[PDB]
């Protein structure tokens, strides 16, 4: 593959030394979890989590206990960092209910004051279509008006309206395919169209850091899965040499198939595919390639079609392009794009096509207008605007950070940014001390992340102004200082 | 051991199949009803105005002015999307709100939000049923079941429709097997998984001999309420009321918002011990955008009206039982299902060798009633996929808005229509 | 003053030690465990080194 702009990614080795008091900090705090459920056991401490009722204690226990040893005594101690309920349109600037616990996280009580202008930097709306007002929210409350909330049948079924077929087509001429397929929930689209395309005799070749939809999509059909290492070409090769070579396991057949699962962006890493690389890979060894292009669609390209416009690359090379309106178009819903073979059949034999529910239809007004904002239908230029908006402040955003001294994951065009804490202390100290100081930041730990590689992830908007990542930057230097969050060695 | 030259000319050799094989162009899922405009009652469907008896709109409260009022005001205070999951930002108030009123509703401690119908049941399965465990579900389970439970890598023993003699001898020989290895046995978990009103064949469970057998054999109830959950009992609360069982006998009750609160989305309700650990084990959950806050405003309106007014589940229930008391005794088709299921079915009474040609014969009955001012379906299926597969059958669906002689008219059209097709 | 410095540095122990996640008392259980294994190797060391 031959790549036209630099690509340019960085992933600095953990420190020896932070690695060594990752693992200490972990090992103290199981020991001190094993030593709770030691004084639950003879309950020398009351319960504060639930029990199993007295009519059901002889049964077979519903939990085996070292299966949650994580959630209870893990999790739970900075559980407050997560479940924030937000009482505003999460755009730049979100409202966030107040709470505290006094029994330590395992309940919360809901103080009366509202904290206010919380800088945004958890929600996903890279475009900035995270808003109250505007020319979507008004058509969107015209759908409403028309057709109400939700459908009461499945598209198969009397469930399909005209919403759908606009949207549908709509969406084929935004990515540039031929068809395109429209799904309540991007998750579902996943997990329901996968096990359609694939099944018992074929191969899939899933990234290792693949989304939870994508793993649970492969796992129900009934294909081989085999794991290449992320974003290593080198990898993704041997494994197809060796697939296409040796042939089914236990009886040495030719495989059916064999689909390369990949992702757009890896929210989580902040890397983005390499996907020219992959093309090549998939055209010398004639396998199949399903793109999730969820994290990119609207946040990569210059025009905003995703990685496969950022690449500068054919649509019609890539077989199946997942993705999700979510993230950038502020809506609800999945979908798939592709060839009008691939997707007739999708509409025939989909899972969610046959048993599940519709699209909301003011859902699907939501996103046709911002589509149509996008792609420049409006008649206005807040589309392309809000592109190059996200753009810079992609670029501001992520150079400040790295000439700070922090450690910062991904490519140099993700609009996501994970900053290494690396600490388990620190994932609850920072989102703790970034609440205090009005930004709203996201942490991940285990369920999400590796062990060592525990973050926080910036999402960041067309709708954050300088003068707001100003500020951001400013109180995360502050607390960097503060938590001593400045791993790097190359710059600082 | 190959050679390279070998395996560089095993690998120019490898065809792969085609990604997805020719479909017939006389495939009947492959045309879709196009409908224009909202899928209400009195709506158009493929250019024809029609009396709906197809969509799962049981109370009317997709054109309820109330339920859009408030999903114009939910609409106006957030906009349409959450931008995260529930564990970012993605919890608004409304979420909240919709949940708490939900306990309130189905008198249990706690209540857990999907963003969609599918995920809450093939997500909850999984959750709490791992390697190991034992499932005892009914064979005409819905295909979300099925899909929670190939999610969970548990065993699998499919009973009989309703029979609890066949449960209980799958209950005994699981005993025998506890009897010959006791250390497995104490640490493997039996869930029995039932469906309150059966979709795929409109019959409805029989909870307290599913009681008794969980404190006879210990083993938890999950029970789905797509159906029952807005349609049975007094205050509409599910299959629990209907038979009067306490619902702290069964472990969980997963409906989906979509049929009776006519809004996307769905629920799972129990106790909090149970509930808690979907949070952070459902998948649809943890790895999903949150539902967006107008369709919970909607939702949270529909739990108002239904509150507020318990009759309309007296007067689906009446209409309901004059639909099925009309359609009794067509000539060629046979009304499967229970009185007191909204949604029931009408299947072949002889069955040509060929499903294709029911498919056709049943297609026939349903253009013709199209064209005849009434909005009918046939219930879709995956043929490959489904564990067991229900025969063909054209869905007939009841709803509040329908009037008596709407009813009747529609019961009389059916009638004419299939005997004519089946003559 | 310098005391808010050695605050700061104990917080910096509390991060690093994870003991920030915990609450008191087992805060205080883990540093009279650390005290106590202090005290045992600074008489072992004086003893015989
Ligand atoms: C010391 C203990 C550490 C605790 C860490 C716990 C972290 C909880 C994360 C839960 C939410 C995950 C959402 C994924 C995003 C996603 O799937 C989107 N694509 C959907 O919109």
């Amino acid at each position: 593959g031959l790549y036209k702009r630099p690509f340019n990614e960085a992933f600095e080795e953990t420190p020896m030394l932070v690695a060594v008091l990752t693992y200490v900090g972990y090992g103290v705090l199981t020991l001190f979890g094993y030593l709770r459920d030691f004084l639950r056991y003879w309950r020398i401490e009351k319960c504060h989590h639930a029990t199993e009722r007295e009519e059901q204690k002889d049964f077979v226990s519903l939990y085996q206990d070292f299966e949650n040893f994580y959630t209870r005594n893990l999790y739970m101690r900075i559980r407050d960092n997560w479940n924030r309920p937000i009482c505003s349109v999460p755009g730049a600037r979100v409202d966030i209910m107040e709470r505290q616990s006094h029994d330590y996280n395992w309940s919360f009580k809901y103080t009366g004051n509202i904290i206010k202008g919380v800088i945004n930097m958890g929600s996903y709306n890279y475009l900035g279509f995270a808003r109250n007002t505007g020319s979507c929210q008004e058509a969107a409350a015209k759908v409403l008006e028309e057709y109400g909330a939700g459908v009461c049948s499945t598209r198969q079924e009397i469930g399909n309206l005209d919403k759908h077929e606009e949207l549908e087509e709509l969406v084929a001429r935004f990515l540039g395919v031929e068809a395109a397929m429209a799904y309540g929930m991007g998750f579902a689209t996943n997990s329901m169209n996968i096990p359609a395309l694939v099944g018992k005799g074929c191969l899939i070749l899933s990234d290792e850091l693949n989304h939870a939809s994508l793993v649970l999509g492969a796992r129900l059909s009934g294909a081989t899965i085999r794991i290449f290492k992320h974003n290593n070409m080198q990898s993704l090769e041997k494994l197809l040499k060796d697939a296409i070579v040796y042939g089914q396991p236990r009886t040495r057949r030719p495989w059916k198939k064999i689909l390369i699962l990949v992702e757009g962006i890896y929210s989580m890493e902040g890397s983005i595919v390499r996907l020219p690389e992959v093309i090549a890979l998939k055209k010398k060894y004639k396998a199949y390639l399903y793109l999730d292009e969820a994290h990119s669609i609207g946040a990569l390209g210059p025009t905003g079609r995703g990685v496969v416009e950022y690449f500068g690359l054919d649509p019609e090379d890539v077989d199946v392009m997942m993705g999700t309106f979510t993230k950038s178009f502020g809506a609800s819903g999945g979908y798939i794009g592709g060839k009008k073979e691939l997707i007739d059949y999708l509409r025939t034999h989909s899972h969610s096509a046959v048993y599940a529910t519709s699209l909301s239809p003011p859902v699907v007004e939501q996103i046709i207008t911002s589509m149509k904002c996008i792609m420049g239908q409006d008649g206005t230029s807040l589309g392309k605007e809000c592109v190059q908006q996200l753009a810079e402040n992609t670029r501001y955003f992520r150079r400040r950070l790295k000439e700070m001294g922090f450690i910062i994951y991904g490519n140099e065009d993700s609009p996501v940014v994970p900053l290494m804490l690396y600490m388990p202390a620190k994932i609850g100290a920072f989102g703790r001390e970034m609440l205090k100081r009005n930004i709203g930041v996201v942490v991940v730990g285990f369920p999400a992340t590796p062990i060592i590689e525990s973050r926080a992830r910036f999402c960041l908007s067309a709708a954050h102004t300088k003068e707001i990542l100003d500020t951001a930057l400013k109180e995360i230097d502050e607390v960097g200082d503060l938590l001593q969050l400045k791993y790097s060695r190359h710059r600082l | 051991d190959l050679t390279v030259k070998e395996k560089e000319e095993l690998i120019e050799e490898w065809q792969p199949e085609p990604l997805v094989p020719p479909v017939p162009k006389d495939h009947p899922a492959l045309n879709y009803n196009i409908v224009s405009g909202p899928p209400s009652h009195k709506t158009v469907v493929n250019g024809k105005e029609c009396i709906n008896f197809a969509s799962f709109n049981f109370l009317g409260l997709l054109d309820n002015p109330r339920v859009k009022a408030a999903a114009l005001a939910s609409l106006k205070k957030y906009g349409v999307g959450t931008c995260g999951p529930r564990g970012f930002y993605g919890t608004f108030d409304v979420h909240l709100d919709l949940e708490d009123r939900l306990a309130k509703f189905m008198k249990t401690e706690e209540a857990i939000i999907y963003s969609y119908g599918f995920a809450t049941i093939a997500s909850a399965i999984p959750a709490y049923s791992k390697r190991g465990d034992i499932v005892f579900v009914d064979r005409a389970a819905c295909f979300a079941i099925q899909k929670g439970l190939q999610a969970s890598r548990s065993d699998i023993k499919l009973f009989k429709h309703n029979d609890m003699a066949d449960l209980e001898r799958l209950l005994k020989e699981q005993e025998i097997e506890d009897q010959k290895n006791p250390r497995k046995a104490r640490v493997t978990r039996r869930f029995i998984v039932v469906e309150g009103l059966y979709m795929n064949t409109g019959t409805i469970c029989p909870l307290p001999e599913l009681v008794k057998l969980k404190y006879k054999y210990k083993a938890r109830i999950f029970l789905e309420e797509s159906l029952s959950f807005g349609v049975l009992g007094e205050h509409g609360r599910g299959v629990t009321e209907h038979y009067g069982i306490n619902i702290d006998d069964i472990d969980l009750i997963s409906a989906n918002m979509e049929n009776a609160l006519a809004s996307i989305g769905g629920f799972c309700c129990g106790r909090s011990f149970v509930i808690d650990h979907q949070r952070l084990s459902g998948q649809g959950y943890c790895f999903s955008a949150s539902l967006p806050p107008l369709l919970a405003a909607a939702a949270i309106e529909a739990l108002n009206i239904m509150e507020e007014n318990p009759g309309i589940f007296a007067v689906l229930k009446e209409k309901c039982g004059q639909i099925h008391k009309a359609l009794q005794g067509i000539s060629g088709l046979k009304v499967v299902g229970e009185s007191l299921s909204p949604a029931f079915h009408l299947q072949l009474e002889e069955s040509t060798g060929s499903r294709e040609q029911d498919v056709r014969l049943l297609q026939e009955i349903v253009d013709q009633c199209m064209n005849r001012s009434i909005a009918l379906t046939q219930a879709r299926y995956l043929e490959k996929e489904e564990k067991c597969l229900p025969p063909p059958s054209i869905r007939v669906v009841v709803t509040v808005e329908q009037t008596e002689e709407e009813l009747e008219r529609a019961a009389s059209t059916i009638k004419e229509v299939a005997q004519a097709v089946l003559l | 003053r310098a005391w808010k410095q050695m605050s700061w540095f104990y917080y910096q122990y509390l991060l690093v030690t994870a003991l920030y996640m915990l609450e008191p008392w087992e805060r205080t259980v883990f540093n009279s465990m650390l005290v106590s294994i202090v005290g045992m190797a600074l008489y072992t060391g004086y003893v015989f080194m």
